[PDB]
């Protein structure tokens, strides 16, 4: 890995991506079932599969027409597996370093999630992004219940964690995905509105102003539910100004960015009065 | 959507099959999507002769289980007994592919008939394959063939191995697959076949002599029936009937290549090939044309002497 | 190697593995050009083309619509060529073993034929499976004219030989692939119905009841030639109540024959009146 | 290095190579950026994305209905952007050979110009064929306007230059890129008829009878804008009579331009009156 | 039902992607059934030759041309009025007249048995200069390439204007044997020719009109709904094309600015005062031929 994930990170040639990673996937998932106790590997594994599920399999469905409808949902059902598969492989890191990790946290006892949870250190802030991602992904894929899926709250504990240990990691990368859950979630869930610009102010502290995706965050997880159109449209256009040729790194996720953005200013009737 | 069930004796990865199926895309893409044809091993219905059954209902204005068949000449005469239709297997009556087209072209109305009348539209007329004689000796005359032991496969169901054993031919009935073990024995001197099955299965190994010189026409056979035919509208008929018989015509083509290169194969395989002498084609037929009475008697109909003449008074005038 | 076929198998996302499996056909198919008297690796490339081209050539070309059938016949010739290819990278595995061998088991003389296949021991046993399996699977793929009549025996014959040696290998895959062969085959061929149901019973010996292959074997090759209905329901039934997540090994080849036998199920209608 | 390549040169099966080669083009480029002073590697890579480029993706486009033709100028942007990528991986061959190469074969003043092309041997000639032909390629791609005039120039003289040093170049493969340059580009470009049919003489001298390739370039580039509907139809026929099965290496290119040439002749319509 | 048009698009051109375009949007209004191909009329052998092949069953229906094969078609118009020297000088100018005088230019093509799809603009003259000029006649005096027929009169103007082909350019300007030539924009940058030359005008002159017609018995076969449908597609056309085309015009003389060029913008002043040179020329132009220039039409333009 380092060297070999940048011909892929700097690439805006989608296609030759998108052709080409499910063969890596299968390589990496190989080495991490031959060597299950190398925390990188891993991870690494881990956070492709997460990775790829969002830009190779959720996205391309959410441009889809509204009655193929039935392609979309296998769409998403796809997806849904793959980030947990992703959250797993990812979690099979902290499990390797914390023997009983995985039984702890996801036990859903408050005394037990949070006492295992103080054991990690920042080498360990890495692998609980992904985890916590992974899940958090997944859970945006199913149905609202009655109350939270005890693993989706041990995700989010697993979240907060990281930004404990570190919150500048990643350009804020943890607040970003925090944002988002807290401003989809009710408050019986853990999340709501306040709780979400909260962290999306400490999105702004750490991130980058060429990277187009916290302006993206904020229009489509606060804006639209906010109802403001004005924000909104702004946020959108500040992303789309953004040239990926002068960014140093992940010319690819700004492509991909990009794309969306400009999906939501064409669907911006859908989401407004 | 209108889906059309037809029964088909076409054998398996065979050209026959390759054939039918196109018709099928070619009708579907001609009706725009209505039209298809979904095709039954008639092995599996066991026969041609229960396949006739399940054209049949069940009750009237009730729909058979089927909409169509291909039949060979067995199951084209249990159907319309009066039709005359092993009127084109007497031999040397009609022997040339070209000589065959014309017949199934010109003469379509007087074949059509009898089955029109059964209540069938004809949609194509072809041929199965020519008939050949592979034996372990040569025959310097027809006597002199008749004289060997010559074993068919179907018989007894078809019409034409009894109607051999009536011309002086010994003909004994086997299986297709006690005829490796009963040359071996001594028990036959050979069979009556297609080229394609003898180099196909592999037979030729256990044959001396193949005969090369066309005798007579296997001929089938596709028929829907009335009623199913009038489910598809008015318009698109035309366009589809001429489709068919494009088809008859690429497999006449195509037959020829095959039954060609088969007769090859068999070349190389050691196997010497024989070739009647424009002299001989006349002097059997001669002798066969004497064989007729001893049939109209174990066989009434089965010939229809118009028909005899319609068909002779073209190919030779 | 072998560990590395696992991240196969096991999978039940179909997409991943068609898109990435190419790519790894063309690395075996280099390694053994590079190393051909290396045994091993020729049965794998020619394994691998075999099974490529079931799963993801000739499978697909089945559910194709019967008014396109000039793109499936485009496949069919596809997949034939690539069975074809197979065979001959396993039969390479037989020839370096046995030098000759090509030579006599294709000379058509049952004495010859008789001596070279008398050489081989259940060490060959794998090997004369995926030889005879690719050949007979291009048969199928093969028109009348074009068959050519030594050759097949011959296949049929490597496989008749490794049930000699060895009735159980992989569970009894010998004797389905003999039982479909046996069914559709004339006796003239070879073939015929009572072969047929004799070399099922075998499989009925070694074979698993978490398989879905033989009850579709059944339905298909046998129930639909035999106008039974009744047996050709209740045995894709059968086959379709197997959870593939009760058998994690084979989870790929259980989910792909549980798509076949649901297409089935559907085109009932066009196997029986 | 080329023990590898041929199990794609030699394939006959299109789908195979279309989808295993990005992980390719992407393990070489990768291995190109850790070592980017390795000569072969940086040739590699390039010719690689030219040959993609080509075959797998502008190819493809030019089969697509009339009407889909944002599809297919997406494609073409898509080939423009692959063929340059390529072009540079190559070049950069020649810049590490000779320092200061870029700078001065593309400052577009004559002396500078074949002064630094002039310090070329026959060692580098496959370097030049690929850059001259990743630009070109390009350039037919490029919106009028954009080309760079300059650029375009430095290319065609790198061609021009492989030639003095090296006229039988790979039977004769720069002098077919140079007939379907100088047929396309008006004389103010440095094209025209009487370039062309000479540089088209001279492919014939080294290339061979096997290939199908000049016999296409041939109907393509010349008999279409001379309105020759007879040699256009007669050099198509030319190049559909060769036997796949019958040629040393390049199966892969032969299938290729076959697929070409049967699309061009059903096209005959649209290229004459 | 299937259109062969022949046509004077340049080979990427953007006028090539709009008819391109054109053809799918007509063959999505009528369902699938018209679409046009398009034939090069450089292949053909010319605008003339091109002429020759809408006649026979005929195999072209239909062509786009520059003023030069739509005077042959008709001599009627008059057709070059519209290159009269600062009548027109404006994108939008030209693009009132294309839109309100329509009938009163389509007219003598209607007459020839023609229906004229649309109408728009090759791009506009500029002078391409080794020095500068302070005043016409000083311009005049500079020997000038060209190569159409368009440049006949402009000699009749008091211009040296010298007959070369698009290569003897670039060796004929070292040579000394001229001091620049008439072109557009697009093609001075995209040929290189800019650095050859050290002034270029920025101010427009005169459009070089095309040009898009289909025989009156091809367009017949189309069925009758249609036609309003498709006939304003190709009006948008106009309008995308004049859009881009000013566009694109912008860019390189850009690019030429760049590239050590300078340009040269003429004061409104000049701009008056030239056209007055040009009207007492013109009233010399219909004198020394009729035809080309029409002066119904071209009353009207001024007004």
């Amino acid at each position: 890995d380092a060297d070999f994930t940048r011909v892929f990170t700097e690439e805006d040639d989608l296609d030759l991506v998108a052709q080409s990673l499910p063969l890596v996937l299968k390589v990496y998932e190989a080495l991490h079932l031959q060597n299950p106790a190398h925390r990188g590997l891993s991870l690494a594994v881990g956070r492709l599969y997460i990775m790829y599920a969002n830009a190779f399999v959720q996205t391309p469905a959410q441009y889809l027409p509204e009655d193929e409808f039935e392609a979309q949902n296998e769409a998403y059902s796809r997806a849904r597996k793959l980030y947990l598969r992703g959250a797993r492989y990812a979690l099979s890191s902290l499990e390797t370093a914390y023997p009983g990790f995985t039984r702890e946290v996801f036990s859903g006892d408050e005394q037990r999630l949070h006492k295992v949870l103080s054991r990690c250190t920042r080498v360990d802030v890495g692998t609980l992004y992904w985890v916590g991602t992974g899940y958090v992904a997944a859970f945006a894929l199913t149905p609202l219940g009655s109350a939270l899926p005890d693993t989706v709250h041990a995700a989010v504990m697993m979240l907060e964690r990281a930004c404990d240990l570190w919150p500048s990691y990643q350009e804020g990368a943890v607040w970003n995905v925090l944002t988002k859950f807290y401003a989809a979630a009710p408050e019986s869930f853990g999340g709501g509105m306040e709780k979400a610009h909260t962290a999306f102010e400490h999105l702004t502290r750490y991130c980058s102003a060429h990277d187009p995706d916290h302006h993206i965050t904020y229009a489509d997880a606060l804006c639209i539910p906010l109802n403001n159109r004005a924000g909104f449209d702004e946020a959108l256009d500040r992303a789309l100004a953004i040239d990926p040729e002068s960014v140093p790194h992940n010319k690819l996720l700004v492509i991909l960015s990009q794309k969306r953005a400009r999906w939501l200013k064409a669907h911006v009737q859908d989401f407004f009065l | 959507k209108v889906v059309l069930k037809i029964a088909s004796i076409a054998p398996a990865r065979s050209i026959w099959e390759t054939e039918l199926k196109k018709l099928s895309a070619e009708w579907s893409e001609i009706t725009g999507g209505l039209v298809s044809m979904k095709f039954y091993d008639m092995s599996s219905l066991g026969g041609e002769r229960e396949g006739i059954r399940k054209l049949k209902s069940s009750r009237p204005g009730q729909a058979a289980p089927l909409d169509g068949a291909v039949f060979s000449c067995l199951g084209l005469s249990e159907l319309a007994p009066d039709s005359g239709i092993y009127t084109l297997s007497v031999p040397f009556l009609i022997q040339n592919e070209k000589d065959l087209e014309r017949v199934l072209h010109e003469l379509r109305e007087d074949l059509d008939r009898p089955f029109r009348a059964a209540g069938f539209r004809v949609i194509t007329w072809t041929n199965a394959g020519w008939l050949s004689f592979y034996t372990r000796a040569p025959y310097a005359s027809l006597g002199q063939l008749k004289k060997q032991t010559i074993a068919l496969s179907s018989l007894d169901s078809s019409v034409l191995g009894t109607c051999f054993r009536i011309c002086g031919f010994d003909i004994k009935d086997a299986p297709n697959v006690r005829l490796a073990p009963l040359l071996k024995a001594g028990s036959i001197d050979g069979f009556l076949s297609v080229h394609l099955f003898t180099w196909a299965t592999g037979f030729y190994r256990y044959i001396s002599y193949a005969l090369d010189t066309k005798i007579c026409p296997a001929v089938i056979g596709m028929l829907i029936s009335d009623g199913s035919w009038a489910r598809i509208p008015s318009r698109y008929h035309d366009a589809m009937l001429q489709a068919a018989t494009r088809v008859r015509q690429r497999l006449a083509n195509n037959l020829e290549t095959l039954d060609r290169e088969c007769s090859n194969n068999i070349q190389k395989a050691g196997v010497s090939i024989v070739h009647l002498t424009p002299q001989e084609i006349q002097e059997w037929r001669t002798e066969f044309a004497a064989d007729v009475k001893r049939i109209q008697a174990r066989l009434p109909g089965m010939l229809n002497m118009t028909l005899y003449e319609k068909i002779k008074h073209l190919l030779y005038s």
